[PDB]
């Protein structure tokens, strides 16, 4: 079935939603710089209840209209605001593999850019619109939160172990 | 579509609009009662609405008609996008007339160069979203195997061509899959993927239907 956004109506396939998550007690999605970056480019996860992160606009190469689960998506963050030293950065989801916390999620160019799509998944116990994403290289893999130890940034990372039950917002 | 031209009225007789809630693919009209179109469009209730021209519009001049058989190709794979084909039967024969009429299965492939029309209620802007009332209709040649290969390297089958121009600006997009790719008063392709939409080396993937006469024919006569 199509992915449904808050309000019960579908995912635009090439839209604009934010991805907030299930527990209030966070936030959106959002690049913020990490370890030795000069430019933000983990994909993190607001902690703040109030932030809703940054838009992601995601689409599939299969031109249906609306976004259905177990097609292959594209992840890209919307054009925000970044220093001189980063106008310019690509802006598309990637999983550099092989990274201490196990392969991380990054946006802008990286050498280790592993091959595969993006994949939605229903989950919630038939409540609200409760989805996770999964990556599957070109079987698949969850994408969970990887805490930065010394930092304590909530990245987001392919893990078995647990999953991120997120839930889009249309942006308008 | 994107860079096409809005069709005039009932110009295409044989397209048709898979709805389940709102326009969401498109199809062909092959026989009074079944409609060819793309695999991933498969959805478990579908509407076959026909003898559309603005699809937010009650002109009269339209059937709504609920799909009743809707079987993808056996070898169809999600994963590799091979095989984007299914059929839909239409719970009862459409009324075929000058507003709706059916379009010819291909004698044999088309050859590179040779001209196609592709419509669709899809999306016109290349960046961001515009969605039509009207039916839009794009003139694209069946660009060759050679070619279409080297711009989707590893990905391009025995069962898919290329349609459209290198050089961007015109090309199908969201809500077109399903559609037809009608060349020489025959259906030559089916709308089916790209990466983006008339981005600049990346033509529109479209299934090759020419590949399916058999399949299409036997199904048809067994169901
Ligand atoms: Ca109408």
């Amino acid at each position: 079935d199509f992915v449904l956004d808050n309000e019960g109506n579908p995912l635009e396939n090439g839209g604009t939603y934010y991805i907030l998550s299930d527990i209030t007690a966070f936030g959106g999605i959002r690049a913020a710089p990490t370890g030795n970056e000069r430019c933000p480019l983990t994909v993190v996860q607001s902690r703040n209840e109030l932030d809703k992160g940054i838009g992601t606009i995601i689409s599939s190469p299969y031109r249906i209209r609306f976004i259905a689960e177990g097609h292959p998506l594209s992840l890209k963050f919307d054009s925000f605001a970044v220093i001189m030293l980063c106008v310019g950065i690509p802006t598309e989801w990637s999983v550099v593999e092989d990274l201490p916390e196990g392969p991380a999620v990054k946006i802008g160019e990286n050498k280790d850019a592993m091959d595969g799509w993006f994949r939605l998944e229903r989950v919630s116990d038939d409540e609200f619109n409760n989805y996770k994403l999964v990556f599957c290289p070109q079987k698949c893999g969850d994408i969970g939160i990887s805490i930065d130890h010394d930092d304590g940034t909530r990245r987001l990372v392919v893990s078995k172990n647990k999953p991120l039950v997120v839930q889009f917002q249309k942006l308008d | 579509i994107v860079g096409g031209y809005t069709c005039a009225a009932n110009s295409i007789p044989y397209q048709v609009s898979l709805n389940s809630g709102s326009h969401f693919c498109g199809g062909s009209l092959i026989n009074s009662q079944w409609v060819v179109s793309a695999a991933h469009c498969y959805k478990s209730r579908i509407q076959v609405r026909l003898g559309e021209h603005n699809i937010d519009v009650l002109e009269g001049n339209e059937q709504f008609i609920n799909a009743a058989k809707i079987i993808t190709h056996p070898n169809f794979n999600g994963n590799t996008l091979d095989n984007d084909i299914m059929l839909i039967k239409l719970s009862s024969p459409a009324t075929l007339n000058s507003r709706v009429a059916t379009v010819s299965l291909p004698r044999s492939c088309a050859a590179a160069g040779t001209e196609c029309l592709i419509s669709g209620w899809g999306n016109t802007k290349s960046s961001g979203s515009s969605y039509p009332s009207l039916l839009q209709c794009l003139k694209a040649p069946v660009l060759s195997d050679s070619s279409c290969k080297s711009s989707y390297p590893g990905q391009i089958t025995g069962n898919m061509i290329c349609v459209g121009f290198l050089e961007g600006g015109k090309d199908s997009c969201q809500g077109d899959s399903g559609g037809p790719v009608v060349c020489n008063g025959q259906l030559q392709g089916i709308v089916s993927w790209g990466y983006g939409c008339a981005q600049k080396n990346k033509p529109g993937v479209y299934t090759k239907v020419c590949n399916y006469v058999n399949w299409i024919q036997q199904t048809i006569a067994a169901n």
